RNA sequence: GAUGUCGGCUCAUCACAUCCUGGGGCUGAAGCCGGUCCCAAGGGUAUGGCUGUUCGCCAUUUAAAGUGGUACGCGAGCUGG
RNA sequence: GGAGGUUGGCUUAGAAGCAGCCACCCUUUAAAGAAAGCGUAAUAGCUCACUAGUCGAGUCGGCCUGCGCGGAAGAUGUAAC
């Protein structure tokens, strides 16, 4: 029906019925957007829980949808360690302040190394190339 | 590679009246097709044809393509009927055959009753379908064609006669 | 009245006395207009007070003429004068009462209400 | 149609046909991209 | 050892680079209207006020009041502002 | 299939691969540019890239060069052999 990943979503992680944070974004998809929040409730407790997640998300017509287990985030996560909310006008080369190599340790000491990467080493390489969004360098 | 070079291999009891000039076949299920070649090589073999080519100009290496199509839906118009799935979209729309006339609803001021011409039918499942079942595809297409230029889509509404489903586009208001 | 810069009076009581004739609507070059048409008259000479002021672009239909008009027939009704009755900018009229008689092949679609008025 | 004297393709979906001796442009995408002679 | 110059009247004929009507891609074309560009020369293509005027500016129409060539058409056809 | 983080940020339902400016990384991984282009400008989706079958011989762009008017519409009649 809808096959292609990279389907952007963001609620919270046991919530889907938040919906200015995405609006009518699942709409053409064809799923209305609270029975989604079943599949929200089974990823709780690590996935950043009150603050809005993003998620991969599979889209299935069966009333379930299956996510990558993505286990600590880091599109709102690495903001919180660098001690920013909102990025810069322009990211990574407008600055407001960057995260650095050392501060990246703590923070991955909980991958779960091949669920969202094959080992620990590379996914604190995941979470180095994962703050290159938002105003954030690799200064190391 | 060229398709004047993949053999026919005509399946299942279709036969062939070959004269040199005028190839014929006949077989089961609707019969009486022909074709007449202006100047290729045709080879009669035990279950294939391949059409042979003469002087390599630029209008013989076109025509054994050409003609090894023609006889190539031949084979199959005996063995397959040839179809075009019509839909039809809008309200106040509707479509019935009746016998050999098909007359339909196109929201204009008088009925339109379009005339099928020959051994060639259309079926009606719905009042939003038409099924047109013949023998050969220029006769099948052109009938479908000409009933669809009674009323072409919009890309406002969608709101007219519309066959095989991908061919739509559309816009906003 | 049947040209341009034919004077004609009115029959009419809202009305100024006496108007012209300027130009004949209808086609391209209509040279003539009988008894039932729409013309377009300046306003020429008023009452000291009535509704209309001198000098201003107005709209009328024809209703006598001494011409005359003809019907199936050889019979033709033949007045003496020319009379007009003014129109506002939707084609309806502007006074109460009508002066005078009008003829029977008038009365139409949109020419109901002078008829009533007329009295023929 | 658009009538110039110098006919280009403008998208990747646009072929060029040389029908009836003229170089045309059809384009199976958007028609704005129709172009008639050059 | 002469080819009579501007505007008006009368009468016209051809071009198409189309004003109207006829067929039609695209549109930032919902419908009514339009904008723009290809095809088309068959028939049509305003009465007045003011000026010597063509031109123009106005008033009122109309389906529309087309742009050029023809000694800037036409005085052994008229007028003479 | 078509990416691991991951909604790529400020922003805006939405800017997310496809507001404006941009990050253009490192990595799950036969593969994946946090995108080339369409798609609801934008959400999908379709693809493209690039990898598994399928298919079983050629294919792809450019450089010079001979002959070919697409560009090319006018006023009496074909009317620049």
């Amino acid at each position: 029906k809808k096959i292609q990943a990279y389907i952007k979503l963001q609620v919270k992680a046991g919530q889907a019925n938040p919906s200015p944070p995405v609006g009518p974004a699942l709409g053409q998809h064809g799923v209305n957007i609270m029975e989604f929040c079943k599949a929200f409730n089974a990823k709780t407790q690590g996935q950043e829980p009150g603050l809005p997640t993003p998620v991969i998300i599979t889209v299935y017509s069966d009333r379930s949808f299956t996510f990558e287990t993505k286990s600590t985030p880091a599109a709102v996560l690495l903001k919180k360690a660098a001690g920013i909310t909102s990025g810069s006008a322009r990211p990574n080369s407008q600055k407001v302040g960057t995260v650095t190599r050392a501060q990246l340790e703590e923070i991955a000491k909980t991958k779960q190394a091949d669920l969202t990467a094959a080992d620990l080493d590379a996914a604190v390489r995941t979470i180095a190339g994962s703050a290159r969004s938002m105003g954030l360098n690799v200064e190391g | 590679s060229r398709v004047a070079k993949n053999p026919v291999k005509l399946p299942a009891g279709v036969e062939i009246k070959l004269a040199g000039q005028q190839l014929s076949i006949k077989g089961a299920k609707g019969a009486l097709e022909l074709k007449v070649h202006p100047s290729v090589e045709v080879i009669q073999d035990s279950g294939e044809l391949r059409f042979a080519a003469r002087n390599g100009d630029q209008q013989t290496r076109a025509m054994a393509g050409t003609t090894r199509a023609l006889v190539n839906n031949m084979v199959v118009g005996v063995s397959q009927g040839f179809e075009r799935k019509l839909q039809l979209v809008g309200v106040g729309y509707k479509a019935q055959a009746k016998g050999q006339v098909l007359s339909l609803s196109l929201g204009f001021s008088h009925p339109v009753d379009y005339e099928l011409p020959a051994g060639i039918v259309a079926e009606t499942p719905s009042q939003t379908d038409i099924l047109i079942k013949g023998i050969d595809k220029q006769l099948v297409g052109q009938v479908a064609a000409e009933i669809r230029d009674f009323r072409p889509p919009e890309p406002y509404k969608g709101k007219g006669v519309r066959y095989a489903d991908e061919v739509v586009r559309r816009k906003e208001a | 009245m049947i040209q341009t810069q034919s004077m004609l009076d009115v029959a009419d009581n809202s009305g100024a006395r006496r108007v012209m004739c300027i130009k004949v609507l209808g086609g391209s070059h209509r040279r003539y207009a009988g008894i039932g048409d729409i013309i377009k008259v300046t306003v020429k000479e008023a009452i000291p007070r009535g509704k209309v002021k001198k000098g201003q672009v107005m709209t009328a239909v024809v209703v006598r003429t001494k011409h005359g008009v003809r019907r199936t027939d050889g019979s033709i009704i033949r007045f003496d004068g020319n009379a007009a009755v003014l129109l506002n900018n939707k084609q309806e009229p502007i006074g109460t009462r009508i002066f005078g008689p009008v003829t029977r092949e008038l009365r139409t679609e949109k020419f109901m209400k002078i008829v009533s008025l007329a009295p023929e | 149609m658009k009538v110039r004297a110098s006919v280009k393709k403008l998208c990747r979906n646009c072929k060029i046909i040389r029908r009836d001796g003229i170089v045309r442009v059809i384009c199976s995408a958007e028609p704005r991209h129709k172009q008639r002679q050059g």
